[PDB]
């Protein structure tokens, strides 16, 4: 049975090695263009004047 | 228009601050009790003699003078307790039965005094009382009076112990038996007496699984946690 | 005793007899006497000149009866008037024998004390009140229970500080000139009997709090587990309302059978009874309260140096139930003269003055919540 | 031989990390450091709801942003009007201990679920107008600690038992089961698409999962105790983890790799609850010290608090239009925030 | 209790000053 | 990634010494409070001895006591268990294992199954 997870286990990795992976600049670049992308439509980020607030 | 459909919003609003009041009154007049304790520790066999008397979870409702008594006993859930013990940090008490003969898995008493450590000392359990149930003491006394029991072997502190001047020993019992018993629960209020701070208490009894008091004593432990909370808020 | 307005109405019925004699007795047919008059104390008969003039005691005076054979006399001499004091213009009179016949200072003492301790109390309590309602997470059946204590606290201190300057407007210089003229005064008014009866509901109302705080603590204990809404309805009952069951009859006794001096003096004894046994009730019972909370502390101690947290928790539970009254609670008003009286009325009167003091000390200000609540506030403020 | 395996899958370990390495060029706080502070984030409570009577562990946000579930160990389901503060309903469960709460994205449905190992599902729309069980699903040996619907016929638990189950409500039975995770699975987040989600277990580690396949494509490490908390960012390209480890981390999908840790030397508490803002900009997690911390996401800085729970604050959403947030706690009051 | 007490004999105190005062009046030709 | 390398584990007849060392990465070590458990053979997991975060607080199960001690360096991140004078019945797998969650005095579940904080344990034959 310690052999039969272990085999199961190899073959998760297996799909794991077998993955594109992009670069981490790219990466950090897509997550900082979709913030400035949606700064102006976040309610919490940008306080709204209390006529649009439902909570005020 | 709006003020209809507000109006009618708090017209279903005081139908549930109605029913809410009403669940409000029995939520506060039961007491929830956890049941935890090792499969070989005879928790099994109380559950059973309280069920004659009146899953991944269990529940046994009893009344004690009519007063109502919610346990919880664990079933189907993995032995990886660190998560789903937090669910019970405002029970009146957690009821941890303990089989006492099974010091000679090599040693289930070390695994109970460490189980026993881990509740008393963890940040979410620290307001929580423990009963404890010393449970298999008719099998122990049959076991230290046959000699083949040596608890010296598996706790070497038992060689200098001596049994205390409070010990109170059943009628019958010898000195020997007595005096393992009283270890043992010295093993448990070691732990206890260290970071217990006045916040929450242990309840050691000395129990049997058919024993017919244990309702009573988890009835009078459940009133002595309640009293002493109560005296905590009024600074007495 | 004697009243300011039973003098007053003997005195003006002694002008009204002295009045017709110095106009129904016969002229006495003899020149050169000296004429007979009457001043504002004695009414003087005409006599024969040469000799003394003897008139009694006046009978309107408090101590008239204390000196039977009291005689006043005045001389008058051939000269034809009276002989006038040296210097002045008044006739000269010998009035010692009928001449007027400490506690200010132990009662100004005593004044002293209760004053500056309900002073201090009730400026404890609003400010603990305050802390209680402010903070939400303090709200809890044991802290309203608190929080009607503290009012009847402070309820209590006001009525005496009201009760205070009434008895001061009452036998002020303008009151006596008027009961002296016979004109109506404040002490007349309905107003003052109400001041004396808003005391006696407010004094009551207090002690009946402190029988509540027992009341509620002993269910806490007795495991006595009930409907918390039920229970606190019935509480609030009988914190403010069971003492009307009582202090309006007293009253009502007061204003058909001793209306009199504002409902002050405590004449006949046994309508001030009506008053006295409902708080002596609350007040044993709230000691029996306190002796089986004792009973349970030990109880728990002896389970897990007793005696230090045995004080602490005796200490700090008398204020919340007022067991000092229990030592002169049973030494009744008829029986306490003398030093015994004025220490009896020191411990009742010193000691209650400063119970809200305590209790807002002891149940808010050194309460380890109450504590919290600023502490984790500041820290609160500290983020900003 | 087993220890043949074993070596065989650490010397492929060694493997993806040397790939995760060479695809790290810059971290992402260089990246960002030309980025202007978003500055103090004050946020007050303008909502208190009050009426539970225990601790709360589960909220879920309706899909108009008005409505809302809480779950409370005293056995109720409470729908609230987060507008007027008015409850809807008042939903009493069979067993009080109750770990998660789910809302269908329609409105006509809730989840829950706990000790009892089953994903209960109530008819909030029924002809009668009481709310009524729908169905029961079980399955799940162990507690059910998260639940979110796909749709009114689908939805994903997580459970103490080490595995993800997806569900066909109608027939009540599992369609996929989801394993590879050691510890207890704490936490589950779908992504946007709902093609996929992720799991944050009590190994350590977090997995995405492939709904339809019903295989792991990646694993994620990097936190060193249990996570308790897990959200996709919001284009559905990362997520970010809470952990007992006091530290907050976000993993970028595409480059299979922890991008950023949130955490100070102040904080020694577990996370117990995780969400973004509308626009990612904000992480907003819940504390153990019984606060929420609002960081920068991409500065990993604290840009606020929020401080009003006198308990542990056991979980956290933000609303689909971004205008609020709720709290729940185990001082048993929801409050909501701007 | 000792408010009652005290207020019933402050009063009688008070009383008798306020008659021997009108007694030391008359004397005075009020 | 959490990661607890066993070593120091051998055959030893009775009344001989053997040293384990635990190599640990993936987590801030001195946070963390140390444990060691053993699994004879047919048996289940054993607690053995724990140490706490600077080394000061320690416990044994009784049967060591006076015969293992157990060590942590946390500038090398490394937990040691000298063993002395060998019994037969000391024969099992020996795991180190860390505590769930830093800075806790609680310990949960480091002797379960399926435990994940638990190294791959070394060998002790006596």
């Amino acid at each position: 049975a310690s052999i039969a997870q272990a085999r199961k286990l190899v073959e998760q990795l297996k799909m794991e090695a077998n993955i594109d992976r992009i670069k981490v600049s790219k990466a950090a670049a897509d997550l900082m263009a979709y913030c400035e992308a949606h700064a102006k439509e976040d309610p919490l980020l940008t306080p709204v004047p209390a006529s649009e607030n439902p909570f005020r | 228009d709006q003020r209809n459909e507000e109006k009618a919003q708090r017209e279903a609003n005081k139908k549930i601050e109605k029913q809410l009041q009403k669940d409000k009154q029995v939520y506060r007049a039961t007491h929830r009790l956890l049941l935890l304790g090792a499969g070989e520790s005879g928790k099994n066999t109380i559950v059973k003699q309280m069920r004659i008397l009146h899953s991944g979870i269990f529940e046994t409702k009893f009344q004690v003078d009519k007063v109502n008594f919610h346990m919880f006993d664990v079933g189907a859930q993995r032995d990886e307790r660190r998560k789903w013990i937090q669910c019970f940090n405002d029970v009146t008490a957690i009821i941890f039965v303990v089989a006492s003969s099974s010091y000679n898995q090599t040693n289930r008493l070390q695994a109970a005094l460490k189980l026993f450590d881990s509740i008393w000392n963890n940040k979410w359990l620290r307001d929580t009382s423990v009963i404890l149930f010393l449970n298999k003491q008719d099998l122990l006394a049959e076991k230290v009076l046959a000699g083949k029991s040596k608890i010296e072997d598996y706790f070497p502190e038992f060689a200098r112990y001596t049994t205390p001047e409070d010990a109170t020993p059943e009628p019958g019992e010898d000195p020997r038996v007595t005096r393992a018993k009283y270890f043992i629960r010295d093993e448990f209020l070691r732990i206890s007496t260290a970071s217990g701070d006045g916040r929450h208490y242990c309840y050691p009894h000395f129990t049997c699984a058919v024993d017919t008091e244990n309702i009573r004593r988890v009835f009078n432990d459940c009133r002595d946690i309640i009293q002493r909370m109560h005296l905590r808020q009024y600074e007495l | 005793t004697v009243s300011l307005w039973e003098t007053v109405q003997k005195w003006r019925e002694y002008r009204r007899q002295c009045q017709r004699s110095l106009t129904e007795d016969p002229p006495p047919a003899t020149d050169l006497f000296c004429n007979r008059t009457f001043d504002e104390y004695a009414c003087w008969p005409d006599g024969e000149p040469g000799s003394f003039v003897n008139v009694s005691c006046p009978w309107y005076l408090p101590w008239a009866s204390s000196v039977p054979q009291g005689h006043v006399y005045r001389f008058c001499t051939a000269e034809g008037l009276w002989l006038q004091k040296d210097n002045s213009s008044l006739p000269w009179r010998d009035l010692s024998e009928c001449e007027e016949s400490s506690p200010e200072e132990q009662l100004l003492f005593l004044y002293i004390i209760y004053t500056v301790g309900y002073a201090l109390s009730f400026s404890a309590l609003v400010i603990a009140s305050a802390i209680l309602l402010g903070f939400r997470h303090l709200h809890c059946t044991r802290n309203y229970i608190h929080l009607n204590l503290f009012a009847s606290f402070i309820l209590r201190a006001l009525s005496v500080f009201i009760k205070d300057a009434a008895l001061k407007w009452m036998y002020s210089t303008a009151a006596q000139q008027h009961q002296w003229d016979g004109l109506l005064s404040y002490q007349d008014s309905l107003s003052c009997r109400l001041v004396f009866l808003l005391m006696q509901y407010c004094v009551a109302a207090n002690y009946y709090w402190l029988l509540v705080e027992g009341v509620y603590l002993y269910t806490l204990l007795a495991f006595s587990v009930f409907s918390e809404q039920w229970i606190f309805r019935l509480y609030v009952s009988i914190g403010w309302g069971v003492p009307l069951l009582f202090v309006v009859p007293w009253g009502i006794v007061k204003y058909l059978y001793e209306d009199e001096g504002c409902w002050t003096r405590n004449s006949n004894m046994n309508y001030w009874l009506i008053i006295r046994l409902p708080i002596l009730f609350a007040i044993g019972v709230n000691f029996l309260i306190f002796v089986r909370v004792i009973c349970i502390v030990v109880s728990k101690l002896k389970a897990n140096d007793i005696k230090c947290r045995l004080a602490k928790s005796t200490l700090t539970l008398i204020p919340l139930l007022g067991t000092h009254e229990v030592i002169f609670a049973f030494v009744m008003d008829e029986h306490a003269r003398g030093t015994l009286r004025f220490i009896k009325l020191f411990t009742e009167l010193s000691f209650t003055s400063f119970q809200g003091l305590m209790v807002a000390i002891l149940y808010c200000f050194v309460n380890n919540e109450v504590q919290l609540e600023f502490r984790k506030s500041w820290e609160r403020w500290r983020l900003e | 031989e087993l220890d043949q395996l074993r070596q065989e899958a650490e010397q492929l370990k060694n493997q993806i990390r040397d790939a995760r390495k060479a695809c790290a060029d810059a971290t992402l706080s260089q990246i960002t450091n030309n980025i202007d502070p978003v500055g103090r984030i004050q946020m007050r409570t303008r909502r208190t709801l009050r009426g539970h009577l225990a601790k709360i562990y589960a909220m879920h946000w309706g899909t108009d942003s008005r409505l809302l579930v809480s779950a409370s160990q005293d056995g109720k389901l409470i729908i609230w009007d987060s507008y007027t503060t008015n409850k809807v309903h008042a939903i009493p469960l069979r067993s009080s201990w109750v770990m998660t709460c789910a809302y269908a994205p329609s409105g006509n449905y809730v989840a829950c679920g706990g000790l009892d190992n089953i994903c209960s599902i109530y008819n909030l729309k029924t002809r009668e107008g009481n709310v009524r069980v729908s169905r029961e699903l079980a399955g799940h040996t162990g507690y059910l600690s998260c639940c979110r619907f796909l749709d009114d016929n689908q939805i994903v638990t997580s459970s103490g038992d080490t595995t993800c189950a997806l569900w066909d409500i109608e027939t009540g039975q599992q369609t996929t089961t989801f394993t590879g995770h050691t510890g207890d699975v704490m936490s589950l987040s779908l992504a946007p698409d709902t093609r996929l989600f992720v799991s944050g277990a009590c190994d350590a580690s977090a997995k995405l999962w492939d709904v339809r396949e019903g295989m792991c494509r990646q694993t994620f490490t990097g936190h060193e105790s249990d996570i308790n908390a897990i959200c996709f960012f919001p284009n559905g390209n990362a997520f970010a983890t809470g952990s007992d480890d006091a530290t907050c981390r976000l993993f970028d999908l595409r480059a299979d790799q922890e991008l950023m840790t949130y955490s100070h030397d102040n904080i020694i508490c577990g996370i117990t609850s995780v969400s973004f803002s509308k626009s990612g900009r904000l992480l907003l997690a819940g504390y153990d010290d019984f606060n929420c911390n609002v960081w920068d996401a991409l500065k990993a800085d604290r840009a606020g608090v929020l401080a009003g729970h006198d308990n542990r604050v056991s979980c956290l959403g933000v609303t689909d239009d971004g205008m609020a947030v709720a709290t729940g706690s185990w001082d048993s009051f929801l409050k909501i925030w701007n | 209790h000792g408010d009652g007490t005290f207020t019933s004999d402050l009063s009688k105190q008070m009383e008798e000053e306020a008659v021997r005062l009108f007694i030391e009046w008359l004397k005075n030709g009020g | 990634q959490v990661q607890l390398q066993e070593s120091g584990g051998g055959l030893v007849q009775p009344g001989g010494s053997l040293r384990l060392s635990c190599a640990a990465s993936g987590f801030t070590f001195s946070n963390y409070k140390m444990n060691w458990v053993r699994q004879a053979p047919g048996k289940g997991l054993e607690w053995v001895s724990d140490i706490s975060q600077s080394g000061a607080s320690i416990s044994y199960t009784g049967s060591v006591k006076g015969r293992f001690t157990i060590s942590r360096d946390n500038a090398k991140n490394t937990l040691y268990l000298q063993m002395n004078s060998l019994k037969p019945e000391d024969t099992a797998v020996y795991y180190c294992a860390r505590c769930p969650a830093p800075f806790t005095r609680d310990c949960f579940d480091v002797t379960s199954t399926t435990y994940a904080y638990r190294g791959q344990g070394t060998q002790v034959t006596v």
